[PDB]
């Protein structure tokens, strides 16, 4: 068996659960296997997640600036190269917190 | 009426389950919602109508606002895109009636 | 600045969030003394994203 | 309402209204409307998914069907990229009437 | 020219000012507003951005369909193809069978991975309307799901092969004739010969080369021009390693770089041939030729089983893997162990090299001169008494970086068990692909027995 | 949170454990966040399923220069429980007794108190255990594993069955509250909202099912559009597996308010449809909007007096898993997993089975695949799927069997259900311990003693599996010698 | 709101009803998904109708806070609210009038 190329048998799945009582109304869905209400839209790419929301004409974009050190004092920050990038608006820091 | 702000609606379709959000200069959110829903053929629970403020109404936005809202809601449904209409004063005076 | 990275760094530096949490019941000294066998060990469990 | 910023994909609508007090609509010609840059569509009673009956007492059309019953009766709506293109396209919607 | 023209969901897109840094994903989502295709990683690993590409293959006079990662696909590479997204196959008003079955079988929880999984299954069916259960699982080597535990997705899709939670009898049947037409325009456009294209963005110029002469001339005057075929390395270096290559040349249209030639000694592949083409031709050869002839071929195929997934293998070129020269390339050890023949060309020069230890002189270096390109690689038939194995062990079996990867070959003196040649090559054991050259020469003329096993093991333990 | 544990367990030759001392340490990172509550839950679960008369657990949370660690499905539970299962595995090995017998004989009975003094009422665990032992054919399959191992030197199989007990409720009592707002519009359609957020767990689906039962109208008449702070304020996070419990009750109460308001119109028109009652209530100027609220009663543990109930009830389940390892590479296949889960009377067995499988597969990642790497200076190296390996389509057990326990209503939660989100995750430890069993079989083939307690840290990666399968190859590489 | 100062009056009413300054109370907008089945803003009736609705919603809140007001008779509004929340008492209420 040391020389065998990787190979699996095909899957064999079993899901067991309880039927709802016999005299439960067909409109009473509690305990019945109702599919996720958004499943069809998720399958079709129509379900909207945050970034799928259309942008406003005047909408801006933000990117976080993070530490590359585990523990250190910040002695200085230079934004001169940042300011040269087209579309630059601002760099927010602790000073900017109202 | 000559409310300084004429009739205006923005309809934002949400692309799921017939859901739509309307931002409307109206005195009557309930009928705006009902008339849009009935035109589209969706339940009332899919349609949300929001009003922050109107630049005047004086009764003229109690029902007649809906002639703009429904057309706009329809364009939004059809295109899948937000759609906006503010009436020009000449359009508004012609269409919406008075005392 | 001096960094504390691992659990052992933190233990060696007394770098903790608050005080020791503890649950105890019964009598350990007696429990261990009357056992047939004693087994000790250490386990490490990695985190998860 | 109109101070709310536009979504990047937002469209503009312009209503097209009756110039006759009581008449049959015998044809609508949108040939010119379609030539205006940014033109998307012209909505009429045919585009209504469910009901064209609206108003407080259900005696009003969303869009005129077959006849117009006042000067100002909404026949349809042009959808375009901008309000200027919508106004130009709405001028190119040619309607023929029988009084 | 300089206009970029392609199709999305059957509709013509004309992009007059295409920026080479724009990916298909960004273009679909932000320019076309088609947000069914998701961003999950941007590095080819999750499949959330999977879309289908259709094009007319000029070589084969046939329409082909394959899946790709939209997150890594530059739009400048897509002139005259047709893109299909989740929106192109169906919606809630008329669900495609793929969409209906994943939804109804409870294969969609958070739903963010769902369009990408739908597109991988959809693509499989466009190529194979009746796949085996194994083909179905293989379609998803480059798709991840964090919610479902996979079981319900495979179980729902199993219905496409060959109390209850769902009823497969209520599923609508698949009619493959009802799929979207290949755009007639693109069939009309293939009648016109392709010309060089230039795209200029904020920082990057992209040249889509149409001929070898164009490519070689460009490399002669500008040896800094960066070749891009599938972009599965370059895309990563740009996005994650903050590399900027101001001049890019894409040679993917060039016939010579896409050709498959059967010769006396083996099969030569043009260096731009996608890994999926290599797989499909070698599979055909393995099925029809004697086992004696296909030892090296089956070695390549074993490595390719565990090489990324469908989306990456559709665009990833064989030459891109060789030239990237990562120490953990899964193919270089196999090409080195088999001594595969490489053809190198520049303007005014052509030379051949058998891949050996010298081909890799340093970390991510090859012996290629700045103005040379890799034209082809010949994967050899094995001889009588010549045996080959390929190995890979990573952290996960599927779509992962090898910790150690290996090609191994032995040739025996005819009629005997005495060693004529032995080659043991390894990735992941140094800053380049290496051969165990201190250990193997000692073994020549030895019989293949326990003494040889122990000698090689002791040798490897010392040398590596 | 990564955990380090130092344990000492005292036990009898029968396998009965009589003393347990465990010190836990977690790596909390650079802010406190939820770290101390996570440590509390680990301590609450250091017994897993086992009654231990003399017991001491301590927990300390380390403050470090790393990104702040936080809540993850299980919330300290899987860490506390794996430690329990790890010394328990060593108790069985030391005694020379079958693991499944040692676990069973140490298991709580109905009415026992935990180490934190909460009474185990409605203790369905022995049922999950007996059903899983039986449906998995565990003892027959043990023999086939033994036989495979005799016939194969370089592949080995292992099989293990693992129980679990998981306490349901936020460890901070006041977070066990939920709110809902319901509107009925005049066309009879219902707009519902509650404090819970949809993240794939099918919470809105369950709330619509709940509302539909409560109001006695089809689900098609009820819609949830979104979660918002301006419709339901002061909501607890969607966390602690608690959300269907908490929001279900809130939804139910808002619906009851609406029904009470509609009852005189229902009396006037006993058969007339829902739409008539609603329009009648509207034109009689009756309010068609209601809030609903719920808090879990009688919760609050004290660490000082070791009294008070931290949990409202407990989830129970059992998993049996079989693996086959490749002793030469460290690769393995997950061959078969059988799970039996008590989810009370399930609100939605499709959603609940989906949650068992999803949770199980994340635990499979935790215990066997998923590993984060940092530079000595504390920079995360592992920043994408290329280097962080979550389970793939091919990673899941080949035979994957899940059963929800029958006939086990849980009256104290919405329509007799139980929470399902987190409890099944730890059950993937059955793969971890099946692997450990396979490794032991490989080690015995190299002459390396039975009853030897070799080290297996979590996750049990190919690296850790291969290195633990000591042979002539590892010996040569490590020390330079063999034969 | 159409210029008649209805939101101003409702804040004035709620401030008296809750016995807190107007500065602690905010009305942002009108929406069908916060209050359903509303009559038009018409017939000069809106302050009368909505004022009573607002008054009643405020009375419900005050009734819920009373045990906390009784315990901490001078302690500020913010103390009662945080006490109510941490005792798991609902801080949301509908109000209605006909
Ligand atoms: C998700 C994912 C999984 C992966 N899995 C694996 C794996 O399992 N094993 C493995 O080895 N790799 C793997 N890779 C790496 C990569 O996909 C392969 O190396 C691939 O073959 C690169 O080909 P490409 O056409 O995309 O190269 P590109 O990114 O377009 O180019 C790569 C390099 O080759 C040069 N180049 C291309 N063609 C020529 C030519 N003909 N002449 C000279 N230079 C040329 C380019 O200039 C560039 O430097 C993976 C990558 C991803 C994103
Ligand atoms: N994205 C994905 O999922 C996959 C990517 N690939 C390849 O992986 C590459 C990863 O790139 P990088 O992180 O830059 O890795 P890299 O190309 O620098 O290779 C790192 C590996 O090389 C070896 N190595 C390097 N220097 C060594 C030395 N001095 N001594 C001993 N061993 C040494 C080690 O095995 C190390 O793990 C990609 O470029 C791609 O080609 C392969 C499989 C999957
Ligand atoms: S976004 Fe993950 S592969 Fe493209
Ligand atoms: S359903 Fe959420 S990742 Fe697949
Ligand atoms: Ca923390």
């Amino acid at each position: 068996s040391a020389t065998l190329l990787f190979q699996k048998d095909p899957p064999a799945n079993v899901q067991l659960f309880q039927e709802v009582p016999k005299d439960q109304s067909e409109e009473d869905m509690v305990g019945r296997p109702l599919p996720h209400l958004a499943a069809n839209m998720q399958a079709s790419g129509e379900a909207v997640y945050c970034d799928d929301i259309p942008r406003y004409e005047n909408e801006l974009s933000l990117r976080l600036v993070t530490s590359t050190r585990a523990h250190a004092k910040i002695t200085s920050i230079d934004t001169s190269e940042a300011k040269k990038v087209p579309g630059f608006v601002c760099f927010l820091t602790a000073e900017d917190v109202p | 009426h000559f409310y300084l702000e004429t009739n205006c609606t923005i309809a934002v379709p949400k692309g799921e389950a017939g859901e739509m959000e309307l931002f409307v200069s109206t005195q009557n959110t309930m009928k705006t919602q009902s008339f849009v829903a009935k035109m589209l053929g969706v339940p009332d629970n899919r349609i949300v109508v929001r009003v922050k403020r109107m630049g005047g109404g004086f009764g003229g936005k109690e029902t007649r606002s809906t002639v703009v809202s429904t057309a706009l809601a329809l364009a939004a449904h059809k295109t899948g895109r937000p759609v906006r209409c503010m009436l020009d004063r000449d359009e508004d005076m012609l269409i919406t009636g008075g005392r | 600045l001096p960094a504390i990275i691992t659990i052992q760094d933190a233990i060696n530096n007394n770098s903790f969030y608050g005080s020791e949490i503890k649950i105890e019941k019964g009598d350990l000294k007696k429990g261990f003394s009357e056992a047939d066998n004693v087994v000790s060990g250490e386990l490490y469990i990695g985190g998860q994203e | 309402c109109d101070d709310i910023p536009r979504y990047e994909n937002e469209l503009s609508l312009r209503l097209v209204t009756s110039t006759r007090a009581h008449a049959k609509i015998t044809s609508i010609d949108t040939s010119e409307a379609k030539k205006v840059p940014g033109f998307v569509c012209f909505l009429t009673a045919e585009d209504v998914p469910n009901s064209n009956a609206t108003g407080l007492f259900n005696d009003e059309t969303v869009f005129a069907k077959d006849e117009v019953t006042c000067v100002g009766h909404i026949i349809g709506a042009v959808v375009a990229d901008t309000p200027e293109h919508a106004q130009r396209a709405a001028r190119g919607v040619k309607i023929t009437y029988e009084d | 020219a300089d206009e970029l023209v392609f199709f999305v969901n059957g509709k013509k897109v004309v992009e007059k000012n295409a920026d080479p840094e724009t990916t298909l994903l960004v273009y679909l989502r932000r320019k076309l507003g088609l947000c069914g295709t998701k961003l999950g990683c941007g590095e080819g690993g999750c499949g959330a951005c999977t879309v289908m590409i259709s094009k007319y293959d000029r070589l084969q006079n046939k329409i082909v369909h394959f899946s790709v990662n939209a997150c890594l696909a530059p739009i400048c590479s897509l002139h005259h193809v047709a893109v299909t997204t989740v929106e192109g196959i169906g919606n809630t008003q008329k669900l495609h069978p793929v969409q209906e079955r994943i939804a109804r079988s409870h294969g969609s929880q958070c739903g963010f991975c769902t369009p990408g999984i739908v597109m991988s299954m959809y693509t499989l069916l466009r190529n194979q309307p009746e796949p085996t259960v194994e083909e179905i699982e293989n379609a998803f080597q480059g798709n991840l799901c964090r919610c479902t535990g996979y079981r319900p997705i495979l179980q729902g899709f199993r219905t496409f092969a060959k109390p209850s939670l769902f009823n497969p009898e209520d599923f609508k049947p698949l009619d493959p004739t009802q799929e979207p037409i290949f755009p007639p325009e693109l069939l009309r456009l293939k009648d016109t010969p392709q010309k060089k294209l230039r795209f200029e963005g904020e920082r990057v110029t992209w040249i889509q080369a149409s001929t070898m002469e164009e490519l070689l001339d460009l490399k002669a005057q500008h040896p800094d021009a960066k070749l891009v075929v599938g972009n599965t390395e370059i895309g990563i270096e740009m996005k994650f390693k903050n590399m900027l290559f101001p001049l890019i040349v894409c040679p993917a249209w060039i016939p010579e770089l896409n050709s498959v030639v059967h010769g006396p000694e083996g099969i030569s592949f043009g260096a731009s041939c996608p890994l999926s083409l290599v797989e499909s031709v070698l599979a055909e050869e393995i099925a029809k030729l004697p086992e004696q002839k296909t030892e090296v071929f089956r070695g390549v195929m074993e490595q390719l089983r565990w090489f990324a997934g469908k989306q990456v293998k559709s665009v990833a070129s064989i030459g891109g893997n060789i030239i990237t020269a990562s120490p953990i390339s899964d193919l270089n050890p196999v090409f080195m162990a088999s001594g595969a023949k490489l053809t190198l060309v520049s303007r005014g020069t052509r030379r051949t090299v058998r891949m050996d230890h010298t081909f890799f002189p340093g970390y991510r270096k090859t012996l290629l001169r700045p103005e040379e390109i890799l034209l082809s690689i010949e994967i050899p038939y094995s001889k009588e008494g010549e045996f080959f194995s390929a190995f890979k062990q990573a952290s996960r079996r599927e779509d992962d970086i090898a910790k150690v990867t290996s090609g191994m070959r032995v040739l025996f003196k005819p009629g005997t068990i005495e060693v004529q040649e032995l080659s043991l090559c390894f990735g992941g054991m140094a800053d380049r692909t290496i051969s165990a050259l201190k250990t193997t020469p000692k073994q020549l003329s030895k019989s293949w027995n326990e003494e040889l096993l122990q000698s090689v093991c002791a040798g490897l333990a010392e040398e590596l | 949170h990564p955990f380090l544990a130092k344990y000492k367990v005292g036990f009898m030759k029968t396998g009965t454990v009589v003393a347990l001392e465990v010190a836990h340490f977690s790596n909390g990172g650079n802010t406190e966040d939820l770290s101390r509550s996570i440590m509390e839950r680990a301590l609450f679960h250091m017994d897993n399923a086992y009654k231990i008369p003399n017991i001491r657990g301590t927990g300390r949370i380390c403050k470090t220069n790393l990104p702040s660690n936080t809540a993850f499905r299980g919330f300290g539970g899987p860490q506390g429980m794996l430690i329990a299962e790890y010394w328990m595995s060593e108790v069985a090995i030391t005694c020379g007794l079958p693991a499944e017998e040692v676990r069973r004989k140490n298991m709580y009975k109905e009415g026992d108190l935990t180490h934190f003094n909460q009474k185990l009422e409605g203790f369905t665990l022995p049922r999950c255990w007996d059903e899983c032992i039986a449906s998995s054919q565990y003892l027959a399959r043990k023999r086939e594993v033994e036989k495979f191992n005799r016939e194969n030197r370089w592949k080995k199989r292992g099989l293990c069955i693992i129980p679990t007990k998981f306490g349901i409720s936020f460890t901070l009592p006041f977070l066990n509250q939920g709110g809902a707002l319901v509107h009925v519009y005049t066309d009879g359609s219902v707009l519902l909202t509650h404090g819970g957020t949809e993240m794939g767990q099918g919470l809105h689906t369950k709330m619509v099912q709940v509302a539909s039962r409560a109001l006695k109208i089809p689900t098609s008449k009820i819609h949830i559009s979104e979660t918002s702070t301006n419709t339901v304020p002061n909501t607890s996070p969607t966390a602690a597996s608690a959300s269907a419990d908490l929001n279900g009750q809130g939804v139910y109460e808002a619906c009851q308010t609406i029904l009470k308001r509609l009852e005189p119109f229902k009396k006037k028109k006993p058969t007339g449809p829902w739409e008539a009652w609603v329009m009648d209530a509207y034109t009689s100027a009756v309010s068609l909007s209601a809030t609903g609220f719920y808090k879990t009663p009688n919760l609050g543990y004290s660490f000082e007096t070791n009294s008070g109930n931290p949990f409202h009830y407990f989830s129970y389940g059992v998993a049996c898993s079989e693996v086959e390892i490749d002793c030469l590479t460290g690769d393995h296949k997950n061959l078969r997993t059988d799970i039996v889960m008590d989810v009370g009377s399930s609100l939605n067995p499709a959603i609940d089975i989906g949650q068992v499988e999803g949770a199980f597969v994340q635990g499979l990642g935790l215990f066997t695949m998923e590993e984060l790497h940092y530079s000595p200076e504390g920079s995360l190296h592992t920043r994408g799927p290329s280097t962080y390996k979550i389970p793939a389509f091919g990673s899941i057990p080949i035979e994957f069997r899940v059963s929800l326990l029958r006939d086990c209503p849980n009256k104290r939660a919405i329509y007799a259900s139980k929470a399902v989100g987190e409890p099944p995750l730890f059950l993937a430890s059955s793969i971890f311990f099946a692997i450990k069993d396979a490794i032991r079989a490989a080690r015995a083939q190299h002459g390396d003693n039975a009853k030897q307690l070799f080290q297996l840290d979590s996750p049990a990666t190919p690296e850790k599996i291969r290195n633990a399968c000591v042979d002539q190859f590892t010996t040569l590489c490590v020390t330079g010698v063999p034969e």
